[PDB]
DNA sequence: TTACTGTGGGAAAGA
DNA sequence: AATCTTTCCCACAGT
């Protein structure tokens, strides 16, 4: 029988932060398959469940009387919707894992897609179906050059990407740049997530750079930043590749899964290259007859592909609920209205719904709902956070979280502050 | 529009 | 040590 | 005209 959050519980949760985090992370775009062929996601999508909640909840489940076998999460992952072949993630003893097998065929007409990831216990209790962002179907990379038009396929600077190398046609080979043990190596069964900024030309080498917007181009110089570690490589040139050679006079705009090439800026002739799990600089040995092309080895080519990430949060406030916590809510952005009659906040997000009230603290605002992407709310007076303060004496930070009538809490990782 | 700091990785050579 | 199957990449044909 | 979309097939490594 569903009960509405207390201020009690809502104390209790502030107290120890427990959350449950599902984070789905993947690339953008999607090549298609035909005849009987399985194209495979590269890079493969993957599942993390972060938080201190997957504890506090095993501990849970288990006191009340479930084995390990019964408190373990179990993952389920497909394509919006198809027919229902779904696959099953492994996330036994680990953190997260990653969906291997995926691809999508002709048969399927849908221009784009999103990940579904089915969750509940080994008991069968349900946690819910989490969607990845919108994934762009591909019939394959464009041959020939690209237009601002369809910017779906372009990249934007201070977007993530994705790098990885195949060799002779083999998905065995596949090996992704990515950052582990204060390194940058090349993972079989990892792949980072790397910023790609864009500087001017002028621009010089060192730990602190200025990034300029727009779309990034073959010849521009790049900075290439782990979005976990914080580590980036010095500066790059992103250079064409047409087969076993990089193209120095394109210019054309960088596009979702070509080939690319690495010249380290300020070199002779020096290329991000692979060989192993090892990340060196390989020389590359240029064109006899021709001075705009220089021949790159095999691991001197990366496949380049935009990258996103989906995260939703929650906790069961008022205990173990009968509906999914799902679909989770997810704030954007928050902003003042302001600054009108009285003091309204603006929530901006997506998977908003009536049944949702925002809270500031133990403290319950009140929530107006506008649609799925759109909330407002009042911003309660300082007196209930601060007794008998005729004004607000001194800044004071209080956490915006949305609430659920039936208990559950989804946290935002954003706060209001009050100001004199 | 923006700085960015972020500690550069070194890649080495062979030999 | 083979023949059977299957990703993936390139080029070719068709929309 | 030049593009994207579908088909086709070989290479090279799992069964």
């Amino acid at each position: 029988p569903p009960k509405r959050l207390t201020r009690e519980a809502m104390r209790n949760y502030l107290k120890e932060r427990g959350d449950q985090t599902v984070l789905i992370l993947h690339a953008k775009v999607a090549q298609k398959s035909y005849g009987n062929e399985k194209r495979f996601f590269c890079p493969p999508p993957c599942v993390y469940l972060m938080g201190s909640g997957w504890k506090k909840k095993k501990e849970q489940m288990e006191t009340d009387g479930c084995s390990e076998q019964e408190s373990q999460p179990c993952a389920f992952i497909g394509i919006g919707n198809s027919d229902q072949e779904m696959q099953q993630l492994n996330l036994e003893g680990k953190n997260y894992c990653t969906a291997k097998t995926l691809y999508i065929s002709d048969s399927d007409k849908r221009k784009h897609f999103m990940l579904s990831v089915k969750m509940f216990y080994g008991n069968s209790d349900d946690i819910g179906v989490f969607l990845s962002k919108r994934i762009k179907v591909i019939s394959k990379p464009s041959k020939k050059k690209q237009s601002l038009k369809n910017a779906d396929l372009c990249i934007a600077s201070g977007t993530k990407v994705a790098l990885f190398n195949r060799l002779r046609s083999q998905t065995v080979s596949t090996r992704y740049l990515h950052v582990e043990g204060g390194n940058f190596h090349a993972s079989s069964q990892q792949w980072g997530a790397f910023y790609i900024h864009l500087l001017d030309d002028d621009e010089s080498e060192g730990e602190e750079f200025t990034v300029r917007d727009g779309y990034i181009h073959y010849g521009q110089t790049v900075k290439l930043v782990c979005s976990v570690t914080g580590m980036a490589l010095p500066r790059l040139i992103i250079r064409k590749v047409d087969k076993q050679t990089a193209l120095l006079d394109a210019d054309d705009p960088v596009s979702q899964l070509h080939k690319c090439a690495f010249y380290l800026k300020d070199t002779e002739r020096m290329y991000l290259c692979l060989s192993q799990e090892r990340i060196i600089q390989f020389q590359a040995t240029p064109c006899p007859k021709e001075q705009n092309k220089e021949m790159i080895n095999d691991g001197a080519s990366w496949t380049i592909i935009s990258t996103d990430k989906a995260e939703y949060t929650f906790y069961e406030g008022m205990g173990p609920v009968l509906a999914p916590v799902t679909p989770v809510p997810v704030v954007e952005s928050l902003q003042l209205n302001g600054g009108g009659d009285v003091a309204m906040l603006e929530l901006t997000g997506q998977n908003f719904t009536p049944n949702l009230r925002v809270w500031f603290g133990d403290v319950e605002a009140e929530t107006m709902y506008r649609c799925g992407e759109s909330m407002l709310c009042v911003v309660p007076d300082i007196s209930a956070f601060r007794e008998g303060w005729r004004w607000v004496r001194q800044p004071v930070q209080v956490p915006v979280t949305l609430v659920r009538n039936d208990g559950v809490i989804y946290s935002t990782s954003l706060t209001f502050t009050y100001t004199p | 529009s923006g700085l960015v700091k972020a500690p550069v990785w070194w890649p080495m050579k062979d030999n």
